[PDB]
DNA sequence: AACTATTACACATATTTTCA
DNA sequence: TTTGAAAATATGTGTAATAG
């Protein structure tokens, strides 16, 4: 019944892999939307400048 | 503003960058001479094209490197340089939860400005983390780009609004030591077959460094990782032979976006590098 | 013995793992958002262009 | 019972901040 | 000032007790 650690020891590990994995996913996705978000900024600045001819 | 901007209609450019490294100093501590240039001397950055004659207000900032957006870095602040033999720039200092720096544009000097009033200071992590809005962690987060801008009003009444920024730049003392880093890639791009010498230029390559190369969805996920061989048999100091590797379905159509970084250890890599691979 | 100090670091260290994560959800909320009404702004002033 | 997920603890490592 | 490091934290890993 030393297992027991052995087996533990990956539930744990598992457990912290789900919080990491998550979290960086998140941080994916943030990091993505700012693209997002200033490629739509420059575009606006380009057409802001387009328009006023 | 964390508003975008460009290099303009006109240009402001950086004639002389920043070394790659500056240990910045924190509020506990006695104040570091502002950021130099490799050479010795001092940043410097210039305005071309402009024919009028009135002097201008360039502001710099401490913004953001590593592979994001720009943006103000907040872990980290301007800090006006005390003084040099001779008193080389005047300064200006301001806020909006970030400090900037302004130091005018002389016309008589071409328009061109030498930077020596610019040194860096290190917030504790924990007293920003704190701040509500913040969603960035310090920890193991030192690396920064010197952020110019210029506001030409015109005869017209316009404000064509200028912005550029250094190469990154790395503040931890320990990292500066450690982590390695790229400055100078031999080429940019090649096609799917791969099995081309690029010549990998930059700082801290050891003999336990190793070439990765990645391919990352718009999704932000690793969906490729091939590790390049890298002639460790003998070599310059810093400076890394890399053999581009083939990349995964030679069969591509369009040309494919990858990234590659240099490893020394499990927590000691090089920020990611860009590459591309065309098609056959 | 010093494990007094540690038992509070851990405790925040953790606390603060979790509310990263809240404040990173909110953010996206918040950007899909703003986005979404930038990405409006957008088309707007498209069809204004495409008519000067 | 028997097993996995969770949370706090001590200790090992990694980085940051304070001091000399 | 500039440099190098000890002193102080912050975060990862293996356990143990415990909820589910």
């Amino acid at each position: 019944r030393r297992i027991r650690r052995e087996r533990n020891k990956m539930a744990a590990a598992k457990c912290r892999n789900r919080r990491r994995e998550l979290t960086d996913t998140l941080q994916a996705e943030t990091d993505q939307l700012e693209d997002e978000k200033s490629a739509l900024q420059t575009e606006i600045a380009n057409l802001l400048k387009e328009k006023e001819k | 503003w964390p508003l975008s901007s460009q290099s303009g209609s006109y240009e402001l450019r950086i004639e002389v960058q920043p070394k790659p490294h500056h240990r910045a100093h924190y509020e506990t501590e006695g104040s570091r001479g502002a950021v130099k240039a490799p050479t010795g001397g001092h940043p410097v950055v210039q305005l071309h094209g402009y024919m009028e004659n009135k002097p201008l207000g360039l502001q710099i900032f401490i913004g953001t490197a590593d592979e994001r957006i720009l943006k103000p870095h907040a872990f980290y602040q301007v800090h006006r340089i005390t003084g040099k033999t001779v008193t080389t720039t005047s300064y200006e200092k301001i806020v909006g939860n970030t400090k900037v720096l302004e130091i005018p544009l002389e016309p008589k000097n071409n328009m061109r400005a030498t930077i020596d009033c610019a040194g860096i200071l290190k917030l504790r992590n924990a007293d920003i983390e704190l701040r509500k809005g913040e969603t960035d962690i310090g920890r193991k987060n030192t690396r920064v780009r010197l952020v110019f801008r210029v506001h030409i009003p015109e005869s017209s009444g316009r404000i064509v609004s200028l912005q550029t920024a250094s190469n990154p730049i790395e503040c931890s003392q320990r990292s500066a030591h450690e982590l390695p880093m790229v400055e100078r890639q031999d080429t940019d791009s090649c096609l799917v077959y791969g099995g081309q010498q690029m010549i990998l230029t930059g700082q801290n390559f050891t003999s336990e460094s190793k070439v990765v190369f990645t391919e990352k969805t718009t999704d932000g996920q690793q969906i490729w990782e091939m590790e390049a061989t890298v002639d460790k048999d003998k070599s310059q100091p810093n400076m890394l032979f890399v053999e581009i590797p083939e990349y995964r379905n030679k069969h591509i159509r369009t040309p494919v976006k990858v990234n590659f970084y240099v490893i020394n250890g499990k927590r000691k890599r090089s920020q990611p590098q860009h590459f591309t691979y065309h098609p056959v | 013995r010093k494990r007094m100090r540690n038992r509070i670091a851990a405790s925040k260290c953790r606390k603060r793992k979790l509310e990263r994560i809240a404040r990173l959800e909110e953010k996206v909320k918040t950007l899909k958002a703003q986005n979404s009404e930038l990405a409006s702004t957008a088309n707007m002033l498209r069809e204004q262009v495409a008519q000067l």
